[PDB]
């Protein structure tokens, strides 16, 4: 049963949520190999865990920079959620720790690269290819939302491809445990629900809207609302108009009309029957939900294995020292980390 | 074409999160 599985997952989550793992490794247990991606207050590096020889992705945040960007609470959210959570289609937190200068989150390494890189190169995904990925997101949101978590940053840049060609959602820097509504202006312009841009209190429905943006982008090769500047994107998102490619199937267009619905009483995922409205839509008729969860379905794209520690599916970034001050920074701000 | 306008836009690279 889905209800039964969720019930026991929430039991597992709550224990870890209320008593979070802390200080479970140290920087010099890892060999730093290469930068896999960059962000505002931090980067992500391929590292090797020397004691086991396992490869991992280590997220490094400069505490001083987190503070300047007013992301203290959000960073504490990210770590506290990721250590508590456990689901096949999320990058699992293996270790976390901090030193005088930085915060560290060590997650499983997905060597396939970002969906973003593959989507841009290939141009667009076929509907079966798009549906495969979409299903994995549908299930991840079902899991997360059942734990009262909102994700708030769905986009291809945040979806890593694993050696089996399945997805891992990563970057929980805006994820939050909220019962009820919340107000923070955050996310990525192309993927923002109308609620958010109009400064309403909002809820998990914004994640289902974001799913509609992603499915569209995967299947079209470009997003449903784009312009050169964010303001122009926001004017389009709140206009209530959306244009589908002629190659989009009837089923696709109708799923997206119900996902990209400005009206919350009508938006799929946010209705009385919740996520099943999405799972039982015709576009997903071919989808064996349990076989996807079980990773039994054959991936439409299996990434090139060139060994462990291969990074050829990721772009190159300018490498930058991990400097560790002799003085502790922001001890109080990050005490619970 | 819509594809052409996208590819010619400034937002075909990785997109950064916003914040208030
Ligand atoms: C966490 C992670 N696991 N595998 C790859 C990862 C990332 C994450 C952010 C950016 C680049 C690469």
């Amino acid at each position: 049963s889905v209800k039964e599985f969720l019930a026991k997952a929430k039991e597992d989550f709550l224990k870890k949520w209320e008593n979070p793992a802390q200080n479970t490794a140290h920087l010099d247990q890892f060999e730093r190999i290469k930068t896999l991606g960059t962000g505002s207050f931090g980067r992500v590096m391929l590292v090797k865990h020397m004691e086991t020889g396992n490869h991992y992705a280590m997220k490094i945040l400069d505490k001083q920079k987190v503070v300047k960007l007013k992301q203290i609470e959000h960073t504490l959210n990210e770590k506290r959620i990721l250590q508590a959570v456990n689901f096949p289609f999320l990058t699992k937190l293996e270790f976390s720790f901090k030193d005088n200068s930085n915060l560290y989150m060590v997650m499983e390494y997905a060597p396939g690269g970002e969906m973003f890189s593959h989507l841009r190169r290939i141009g667009r995904f076929s509907e079966p290819h798009a549906r495969f990925y979409a299903a994995q997101i549908v299930l991840t949101f079902e899991y997360l939302h059942s734990l009262d978590l909102i994700y708030r940053d769905l986009k291809p840049e945040n979806l890593m491809i694993d050696q089996q060609g399945y997805i891992k959602v990563t970057d929980f820097g805006f994820a939050k445990r909220v019962k009820g509504r919340t107000w923070t202006l955050c996310g990525t312009p192309e993927y923002l629900a109308p609620e958010i841009i109009l400064s309403k209190g909002y809820n998990k429905a914004v994640d289902w809207w974001a799913l509609g943006v992603l499915i569209y982008e995967m299947a079209a090769g470009y997003p449903p609302f784009f312009a050169d500047q964010p303001i122009q994107i926001y004017e389009k998102i709140v206009s209530g108009k959306v244009r589908f490619p002629s190659h989009f199937s009837s089923d696709l267009k109708d799923l997206l009309r119900n996902l990209l619905q400005v009206d919350l009483t009508k938006r799929f995922g946010n209705l009385k029957n919740g996520v099943n409205d999405i799972k039982n839509h015709k576009w997903f008729a071919t989808t064996d939900w349990i076989a996807i969860y079980q990773r039994k379905v054959e991936a439409p794209f299996i990434p090139k294995f060139k060994g462990p520690g291969d990074t050829s599916n990721f772009d190159d970034y300018e490498e930058e020292e991990i400097r560790v001050s002799i003085n502790e920074k922001c001890g109080k701000e990050f005490s619970e980390f | 074409t819509t594809y052409a306008d996208f590819i010619a836009s400034g937002r075909t690279g990785r997109r950064n999160a916003i914040h208030d």
